[PDB]
């Protein structure tokens, strides 16, 4: 019933974000016949929302060393990040930025023509001894767009074949090797098998598993679900990073500059509660302290609104000139989405999903990993980079301005590893004639569905359950009830009912495919959060408030008995899902503490998390 | 630097044009344009003539930066003369909520069937 168009390329890149465009442009510049599949126009990727900058120890302000950026990233990951990847990312950071500038990115420069660097919170010097660092290189406030505009423009110069508005359905796997991707043409509804010797998955995050995230409705974990349907593991999916101040309901990001310019957080009793939880830093404390404080205020009963589920962000005590000049765009955002005049009303705010540290496990070369009998093994022909991948350079918590760095470094790394292990025009591996039939069968079932639960109704129940069970507040009984609810919602996928039965721009069918991908990401996230009985980075439990490492790093290491692997939690989570039954399976692999070379960069041993 | 000069499509039917512009309105880069354009498409797409659909097509698909479209609709930055038309006026009117509607979540697609 469905004709299948076939395409042959040297390499296929799923995703036209910062990471996908860097990998596609790198493969095409190296001479490979490269296809780039994307359900959006490349400038419509979530990368365009990034208005900050990119971290790099260029030293164009003070004296800086990339090993200090290495130390800050390792410390920020709460020693769950792989130090060999953090070594590769931080060391390649200066060369990548200069390469981006020579590509044509209008980086904001200084008086002497050097790239200007700002001070994003969390950067230090001298291995954390002291001194704020200036590593954030920004292109005004359109760094994310300028990155997408430059890479997509240069990729077209090398004849990168773009499949704009194509929805990748599944990986084409055969005998444990990836031989391309089968995708859906959203315009006409034709199935296309884009065959290639190497596949690079750069599909972004999955923030839409929750009801309140700062990302667009497109971050649906599609690449994460493809890896899951392929029987391959996903890594650290419970580590969901929250931004403290997001508008209640919509989820739009409220910048920390509001609290910097004088904005305060208020509960349902007029109390500036941050004076109590952090008398030193107050409302400008660390994001984890602010988020858990807000969640604790809502739990104990001091929540605002008719449902008492959020707190207030007050700005009206500031003069109107400061609200307009020092905080541009905050008044328009609060009025348009919350119906709030900031000069006389507070902004309803709530902790909001912002970044996914987890995703597809890879090595520092971008090669996707699987776990076979307690050992890591490369999946031939499969690469991942960006927010969809778990290098892991961010470990348990991502630092600011390191995501755009993660995009360009490992997107380039994926291209380098493909061109160093293959050659353009190599023999395109063959696939069975009926390869992808399971994907087309699933697509046809969703199109001809007429059950009892609508797609929007199931999506709302999933997002609500994830918001009420696996968000900032995580405790045993709540997490376990959430696992049962999400598992019940996965069984209810067999009761879906869609309406658009055609194939011409079937947005209803696209969103129902994304709901399938969201449910797979939600199952692995909430089961991994229930199992991880510790507190590390963005994961904080009330029944287990201490970071459980192989040693107790609050005391001298030697003199203690090193806990075995099956007892401590300084280890990555590996999650599988039996798509037929929804059963989740959890494995674990160790954190890579060795660097690329100890002579050039020393391993930073774990230490107690200092807020 | 030069990207494909945006072309006005005249090969698709009016129903295919509305369906395409509905997809391109809901699937944006930022959450701000995701909520506004999806709710603006819910209220105007099925009633627009082909003239208005072609203006709405150019408004939401020609600008490379989604932030530029957002700043024009919120009147934070002056829109170009090629975009100052009737659809931009409706978008500015829709952005300045007068009936005090939701503007929180993207509308569910159950209003089309
Ligand atoms: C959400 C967000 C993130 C963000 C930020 C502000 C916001 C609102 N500001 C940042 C900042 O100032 N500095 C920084 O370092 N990071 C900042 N971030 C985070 C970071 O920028 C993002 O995580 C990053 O841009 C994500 O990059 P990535 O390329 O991995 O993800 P993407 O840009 O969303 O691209 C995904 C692409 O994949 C395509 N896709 C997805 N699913 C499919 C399917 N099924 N088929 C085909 N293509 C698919 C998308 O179309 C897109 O092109
Ligand atoms: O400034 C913000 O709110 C966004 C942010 O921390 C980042 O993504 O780097
Ligand atoms: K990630």
């Amino acid at each position: 019933q469905y004709p299948v168009v076939d395409h042959e390329f040297d390499a296929v890149v799923v995703g036209a974000g910062g990471a996908g465009l860097r990998a596609a442009f790198g493969l095409s510049e190296a001479g490979f016949n490269t296809a780039c599949v994307t359900k959006l126009f490349p400038t419509r990727s979530h990368t365009v929302a990034a208005q900050g900058g990119i971290n790099a120890a260029l030293g164009n302000m003070e004296e800086d060393n990339w090993r200090w950026h290495f130390y800050d990233t390792v410390k920020g990951s709460d020693w769950l990040g792989d130090q060999d990847a953090i070594h590769y990312m931080t060391e390649q950071a200066p060369a990548a930025v200069v390469e981006l500038e020579n590509y044509g990115m209008p980086f904001s420069r200084t008086e002497d023509g050097k790239i200007y660097q700002r001070a994003f919170g969390g950067q230090s010097l001298k291995f954390g001894k002291g001194g704020q660092a200036h590593r954030c290189c920004c292109v005004a406030d359109r760094t994310g767009h300028s990155l997408l505009h430059t890479l997509y423009g240069r990729s077209l110069r090398y004849d990168t074949s773009y499949f704009v508005e194509y929805f990748a359905l599944d990986l084409l796997m055969e005998n444990g090797e990836c031989r391309g991707v089968i995708a859906l043409c959203i315009e006409d509804g034709s199935i296309h098998r884009i065959r290639a010797k190497n596949t690079v998955v750069a599909t972004g995050g999955y923030g839409r598993t929750y009801f309140s995230c700062t990302s667009a409705h497109t971050s649906t974990g599609d690449g994460t679900a493809m890896i899951t349907r392929a029987g391959l593991p996903c890594q650290d999916l419970e580590f969901v990073q929250f931004h403290p101040t997001g508008i209640y309901g919509a989820g739009c990001l409220i910048t920390e500059g509001c609290r910097g310019e004088g904005g305060i957080l208020i509960n349902s009793q007029g109390e500036r509660f941050m004076e109590r939880y952090a008398p030193v830093a107050k409302d400008l404390a660390s994001r984890d302290v602010v988020s858990r404080s807000m969640t604790l205020e809502i739990r104990e009963g001091r929540g605002c609104g008719p449902e008492k589920d959020h707190v207030y962000l007050q700005l009206h005590h500031l003069p109107p000139e400061q609200l307009a000049t020092r905080l541009p765009g905050i008044s328009e955002t609060a009025m348009i989405f919350a119906g709030v005049d900031v000069t006389k009303e507070p902004i309803p705010v709530l902790p909001t999903v912002h970044y996914n540290m987890g995703g597809i496990p890879t090595n520092y070369k971008g090669q996707v990993l699987r776990h076979v009998n307690g050992q890591d093994q490369i999946v031939p022909g499969l690469y991942a980079c960006g927010e969809a991948a778990c290098a892991s350079v961010h470990g348990a918590n991502r630092l600011g301005a390191n995501s755009l760095l993660d995009l360009v470094v490992f997107g380039r790394a994926c291209a380098l590893s493909i061109e160093e292990s293959c050659r353009p025009g190599d023999k395109v591996p063959p696939i069975k004639p009926n390869a992808g039939e399971e994907s087309v069968m699933n697509l046809d079932k969703l199109r001809f569905a007429d059950g009892s639960i609508r797609t929007s109704e199931l999506r709302l129940s999933m997002q609500k359950s994830m918001q009420n069970h696996a968000a900032v507040f995580r405790v045993g009984s709540v997490l376990q009830e959430g696992c049962g609810k999400i598992s019940k919602l996965y069984g209810d996928l067999k009761h879906l009912k869609t309406f658009d039965r055609g194939m011409v721009w079937n947005t209803d069918l696209v969103e129902t495919l994304e709901l399938q991908n969201l449910m797979l990401c939600a199952l692995q996230t909430i089961y991994g959060a229930e199992a991880r009985k510790e507190s590390r980075g963005a994961h904080a439990r009330e029944d287990y408030k201490v970071r459980i490492d192989e040693y107790d790093y609050s005391k001298p290491i030697q003199g203690q008995q090193k806990k075995p692997f099956e007892e401590h939690w300084r280890k990555h989570t590996l999650s599988y899902v039996d798509v037929g039954t929804g059963k989740v399976t959890l494995e674990y692999r160790p954190v890579i503490d060795k660097t690329l070379n100890e002579a050039d960069c020393a391993t930073v041993p774990p230490a107690i998390r200092s807020y | 630097i030069p990207l494909p000069p945006w072309q006005e499509r005249t090969d698709e039917s009016i129903e295919t044009k509305r369906a395409r512009l509905l997809y391109e309105s809901r699937k944006r880069g930022m959450l701000e344009n995701c909520i506004l354009l999806s709710l603006f498409a819910k209220e105007h797409l099925q009633h627009m003539t082909e003239k208005q659909l072609n203006l709405y097509d150019r408004l939401i698909n020609e600008p490379s930066n989604d932030w530029d479209i957002y700043y024009w609709a919120t009147e934070a930055k002056p829109a170009p003369e090629i975009f100052e038309n009737e659809v931009m006026a409706l978008l500015r009117d829709f952005a300045k909520n007068k009936n005090k509607e939701q503007r929180l979540r993207a509308p569910d697609l159950e209003y089309l069937f």
